[PDB]
């Protein structure tokens, strides 16, 4: 139930990935099913902070291509726009989740 | 890149080019070589502006004739967009050639958008901004300050700093968009408006609105300062005829005539005071009027007439003043009795439609006023206002309207009409009569453009049908073609909704706006699309009153309550500042993923010029076909005139106008071939007009997609937004939808 | 009122009233008499 | 006043059948009822205070322009242009002579309007119309 | 505040309604924190004021806000401005130190 | 009457005038409540 918030989830992800060491790559995987997000603050500042802390975000959306998720994936993956994945059917979700386990 | 079209090197500012841009470039170069006029349709999404500017600059530079370039747009926003694309093109040309060549690119607009004076900036009207700038920069203020340094008159330092530098030393070489020009003139403490108005003749390329080429009130300097053999480009010209109407129309109310009487009384008091004090300032003007000196021969170049010339410069008489209005008091009495005749013509109980010749004949029979003093009335009023040196001219302002009227209906006799209505609006209890002098012939304003210039390039995104415009505007075209955009996958999904979810027919006719059932259908449709739309909606309504009614019924019932859960509701307001703030808030809400819906009207401010590229336009919801209000006498008179002269049917022209407005609303949304978005049209009358749509939208509109309901429209939108989000194969679009350099050379060799 | 409009003086009154203006039968369920409720409306 | 006839004092709400009638000579606002009252017996002086010029009942008319001075201007224009009927063809295409003739006739119309030098201009008009 | 049309036949509450005009005060202060210059890409005030001397055909009652029998506005432009102001307030509330 | 004719006048009666009454004294012999009767078609 409720109305999802990308910024709160990304802020707790940033907090959780603060104490991990620098040799360990910090990654965030988001299974975002909605099409709109409600944020308590500016999400572009959160994207800037995620880029500045070298956190890579890959988002597997469920319905369509949301702009903020695409911009977040493009910014946190050094310009690569291929980290925003939208599925087709039941088997493509297995394909995406099996692709996601590779480093 | 850098490629070749015949003997012309074109510097394209991107590493890749679309095939439609190359065909556009070939046709433009062929048109400029052979001469004559042309009408071209570039589908949106493609870089129409950048390709057009690229070949036009290359054609100017490489050929030794060095023809100047006129880029007319329909709005200031697209003027700024064209200047930004010009900045990118010129930066690429400088980078490729290694040097900054001799180039001048300046945009033109009113003083209100080019004023840096800290006091006259917050005025919501451009008329008072122009008036204050004239008062502080007429040159009379400068000489009164020189004669009396202790006077209370003030000068603008931004204008006075321009006298210390030469014309070629105003700005450095290059291009200057309004943001960069405003920043440079703020840092250098200069006035950008006078810089542009004095560098009109020195510019290689200049971009201004249609009015500066069509409205003769402000075109009298711009058309003179531009060379005759220049390239002329009309960008988004599909509405240009309406601009022609706005060039040569005027409205007078009872309040306007009362203010005209007050201004006439103030002029009488002022002329009595001046006659009491100093009669030489009238005697010199009188003796200058004896020999036959006109307004331009007496007024200097640095000062302008108080009332603008409202007719074409070719239709102004070169003969002397007839002498009925030569004396100041005689002209005051002439103007006063003309105003009282108009006030007498106001009192009527039925709508009177009549020709200018009948108006002049009835005017002459009722009072002794001839056509010849009327044809010089505006020039005489401007001369009288100049020679009196009145400091405050606000109570004269509405008086200018009368002079405009006195110059319009007197000089032309064919193709215009006068409509006198006892009711301005039907719902008012008190009668409020209005008088509309109306342009019916759209070709009379644009005829000097086609006769003065040798070759024009009419280009709009969604101008259809192509052959309507050479009939509606009296000019010939050497070539007409509308390109079909080539796609690896269907980028845009035009859909037509004729019935709602419960298979009830839906429409946007004005008399059925109160029907609950179509409100139910539109509400359920908009809620479902807003539930499925990813980023941001643009919704276009046929009228603002219809918009008010449908929003009130949605808010009373609770339709908007479900919309508020997903997307923020943002509304166009008649106040331009609030509408611009709502537009910026809509863009910000689309950017951060909150989601927003922009409810606007198809014939308003938002539908023209403003783009909805990428995430700002994931859905275009066209609520109903945008017909005008048919029972208005202006539209019926124009339809009758076009039926008489241009043999166009009334219903055909109404369908053409509604479909061109809906077409530009659909065409505002694509920029780039990766861009996607559905174009849903919610009316039962759209499906019969599929041939009147632009051919790229038509070929994107499949035959199975004419008579959808709501539910399977939602399913089709779901499937389309699921498929468009996938990463496309670069092999599937490597040489069919976009071209590299080697693909362009291969296609050139295959064509040879 | 009908002559005030003829004299050109608009009346502020509506037209007054002088102007023209507008079984029981047997019951077979005798072992449950009184438990059934009347329903004269839906 | 604007609404009421100052002579019979009747208002428009009470009497909606009153009409705007005016003397061409002295230009006083009056209604048709007062015209049928005082001037039906014969010629008399103007019932306004401070005005006593002789005026006739048959000369009465309605003001089209609704402003007194503009009616004065247009009626002097009618009174002058009946015999001042020269056109550009009468001057055989001479624009400057026709322009000075227009200036002179506008000057005499202005002089009959303000009455500053009404005597010699009226005498000139009479001598011109006698020809 | 919901956006409904205000009617005079409703009683309301005689305690809260004294704040009503004060809330209207807040609305102009809302304009005082919302009216800022925008870019020239979407400058519609420059769209209307591209030339100040447009005196063409006046837009008819379909292109103008609706009015009652006396000629004053019906008040749906008030709720349009209210929902625009609410959306603007929601977007501008995100611009903070959070 | 210029303001009256430009305004709308409602037709009042005894029942309408009963909605805006002011008490003349403490004890009134005449009752102000209307008593309807059957068969009156005045
Ligand atoms: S000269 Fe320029 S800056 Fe000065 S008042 Fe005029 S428009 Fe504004
Ligand atoms: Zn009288
Ligand atoms: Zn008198």
């Amino acid at each position: 139930k409720g109305n999802p918030s990308l910024q709160n989830a990304l802020e707790m992800a940033r907090g959780l990935l603060l104490p991990v060491p620098a040799h360990c790559t910090r990654e965030v995987l988001i299974v975002f099913g909605s099409l709109s997000t409600t944020d308590p603050g500016d999400i572009h500042q959160t994207i800037d902070s995620l880029v500045s802390e070298k956190i890579r975000v890959k988002v597997l959306g469920l319905s369509a291509q949301v702009a903020i998720c695409k911009e977040l994936c493009k910014a946190t993956n050094y310009g690569d726009e291929s980290f925003y994945k939208i599925l087709l059917d039941e088997t493509h979700l297995k394909e995406l989740f099996n692709e996601a386990v590779t480093p | 890149m850098k490629f070749y079209i015949d003997d012309l090197p074109v510097l394209f500012p991107y590493p890749k080019i679309y095939p439609e841009q190359y065909n556009y470039m070939c046709d433009i170069k062929k048109t400029l070589d052979v001469g004559g006029n042309s009408i071209l349709e570039m589908p949106s999404g493609t870089g129409k502006t950048v390709s057009l500017l690229s070949l036009t600059i290359a054609y100017q530079m490489h050929y030794p004739e060095h023809r100047k370039i006129i880029y007319c747009s329909r709005t200031m926003s697209e003027i700024e967009k064209a200047l930004v694309e010009l900045e990118n093109l010129m930066d690429y040309r400088t980078k490729e050639l290694g040097y900054q060549e001799d180039f001048r690119g300046l945009g033109l607009t009113s003083r209100k958008n080019l004023c840096l004076h800290p006091e006259v900036s917050k005025e919501r009207k451009g008329t008072v901004v122009d008036e204050k700038c004239r008062r502080m920069t007429n040159g009379q203020a400068k000489r009164k300050l020189e004669e009396d340094p202790e006077a209370n008159v003030e000068l603008c330092e931004y204008h006075e700093n321009l006298y210390n530098i030469e014309v070629e030393d105003y700005l450095p070489k290059g291009v200057f968009s309004f943001e960069k020009l405003l920043k440079y003139c703020e840092e250098k403490t200069l006035c950008p408006y006078f810089i542009v108005r004095r560098m009109i003749s020195l510019c290689n390329i200049i971009i201004y609105s249609y009015h500066y080429l069509l409205d003769p009130k402000i075109a009298e300097r711009v058309s003179n300062e531009v060379s005759k053999d220049s390239i002329v480009i009309f960008d988004e010209a599909h509405n240009i005829d309406n601009v022609c109407i706005e060039s040569l129309s005027l409205d007078l109310t009872t309040d306007a005539l009362r203010r005209a009487t007050r201004g006439a009384n103030a002029l009488d008091e002022r002329i009595s005071e001046v006659r009491k004090v100093d009669s030489q300032k009238l005697q010199d003007e009188y003796e200058k009027l004896v020999q036959g000196l006109h307004s331009a021969d007496i007024l200097t170049d640095q000062e302008e007439p108080f009332v603008e010339t409202p007719v074409l410069p070719q239709d102004l008489l070169t003969e002397a003043i007839p002498g009925n209005i030569r004396r100041a008091e005689h002209f005051v009495s002439f103007l006063k009795r003309l105003i009282e005749y108009l006030k007498t013509r106001m009192k009527v109980l039925h709508v009177i439609s009549e020709t200018p010749k009948s108006f002049l004949q009835h005017l002459k029979q009722l009072t002794f006023i001839e056509r010849k003093p009327l044809r010089f009335c505006s020039e005489r009023l401007s001369l009288l206002v100049r020679t009196l040196e009145v400091t405050e001219v606000e109570d004269f302002t509405a008086l200018k309207d009368i002079a405009t009227f006195a110059t319009l209906i007197s000089t032309y006799e064919e193709g215009f009409l006068l409509i006198i209505e006892p009711y301005e609006i039907e719902n008012a209890a008190v009668p409020n009569p209005i008088m509309r002098f109306t342009c019916l012939d759209a070709s009379i304003a644009i005829k000097p453009v086609f006769e003065r210039f040798s070759s024009v390039i009419i280009t709009s995104g969604t101008i259809s049908p192509l052959d309507m415009y050479p009939r509606m505007l009296n000019f010939k075209t050497v070539l007409q073609k509308s390109y079909a955009m080539t796609l690896a996958k269907k980028s845009f999904l035009p859909m037509i909704i004729t019935k709602g979810s419960d298979q009830v027919a839906i429409s946007s006719r004005f008399e059925i706006r109160n029907d609950p059932s179509i409100v139910r259908n539109y509400g359920s449709m908009l809620v479902e699309f807003a539930k499925i739309t990813p980023d941001g909606m643009v919704v276009f309504f046929p009228s603002y009153l219809y918009m008010e009614s449908i929003v009130s019924m949605w808010q009373t019932m609770g339709i908007l309550d479900e919309v508020w859960k997903h997307k923020l509701i943002l509304v166009e307001t008649p106040d331009a500042q609030e509408t611009s703030l709502a537009l910026e808030t809509y863009r910000k809400a689309c950017s951060n993923g909150r989601g927003a819906i922009l409810l606007s009207v198809a014939r308003g401010k938002v539908s023209e010029g403003i783009d909805f590229d990428h995430q700002y336009g994931r859905t275009v919801l066209m609520i109903g076909i945008p017909f005008q209000y048919t029972e208005s006498r202006i539209l019926k008179a124009r339809l009758e005139f076009m039926r008489e002269n241009y043999r166009i049917r009334e219903n055909d022209f109404l369908s053409f106008d509604a479909m061109r407005h809906a077409a530009q609303c659909l065409g505002r949304v694509l920029r780039g071939k990766d861009d996607y978005g559905v174009m849903v049209l919610a009316d039962r009358r759209f499906s019969r007009k599929r041939s009147q749509l632009p051919k790229w939208i038509a070929q994107g509109l499949s035959d199975a997609d004419l008579n959808l309901s709501t539910d399977m429209a939602i399913s089709n939108t779901k499937q389309f937004l699921r498929t468009m989000a996938q990463p496309t194969d670069p092999k599937d679009q490597e040489g069919v939808s976009v071209w590299s350099y080697e693909d362009l050379i291969k296609h050139q060799n295959s064509r040879k | 009122p009908r002559k005030l409009q003829d004299l050109g003086l608009k009346p502020a009154s509506v037209d007054p009233a002088t102007i023209k203006r507008q079984r029981k039968g047997k019951i077979t369920n005798t072992h449950m008499t009184g438990i059934l409720k009347d329903y004269s409306h839906r | 006043n604007k609404d009421m006839c100052p002579i019979c004092k009747t208002d428009r709400y009470l009497s909606p059948d009153v009409k705007f009638l005016v003397n061409p000579e002295c230009y006083h606002r009056i209604c048709e009822s007062c015209v049928d009252r005082i001037f039906s017996l014969g010629p008399a002086q103007c019932p306004y205070k401070g005005c006593d010029k002789i005026l006739r009942k048959n000369k009465f008319k309605t003001q089209i322009f609704d402003d007194v001075e503009v009616e004065k201007e247009v009626d002097i224009r009618k009174r002058v242009f009946n015999v001042f009927n020269k056109t550009i063809d009468d001057f055989n295409g001479d624009l400057v002579e026709y322009n000075k003739y227009l200036e002179e006739v506008e000057d005499i119309i202005y002089k009959l309007d303000h009455g500053i030098d009404v005597a010699k201009t009226e005498e000139k008009l009479r001598t011109y119309e006698e020809l | 505040l919901r956006g409904e049309k205000i009617m005079q036949n409703d009683r309301g509450d005689v305690i809260i309604d004294r704040y009503l005009t004060l809330d209207q005060e807040f609305d102009r202060k809302d304009d005082d924190m919302l009216l800022h210059p925008v870019k020239k890409i979407i400058d519609l005030d420059g769209n209307i004021q591209d030339d100040p001397v447009v005196r063409g055909n006046r837009p008819d009652f379909t292109m103008q806000p609706g009015v009652d029998i006396n000629g004053n506005s019906d008040g749906t432009v008030d709720i349009l401005k209210g929902m625009n102001r609410l959306s603007e307030k929601m977007i501008m509330a995100l611009k903070n130190e959070y | 009457l210029k303001k009256i004719d430009d305004s709308r006048i409602e037709e009042n009666t005894f029942e309408i005038a009963l909605a805006r009454l002011i008490p003349p004294q403490n004890q009134s012999h005449a009752a102000y409540t209307y008593n309807p009767k059957k068969g009156s078609t005045m």
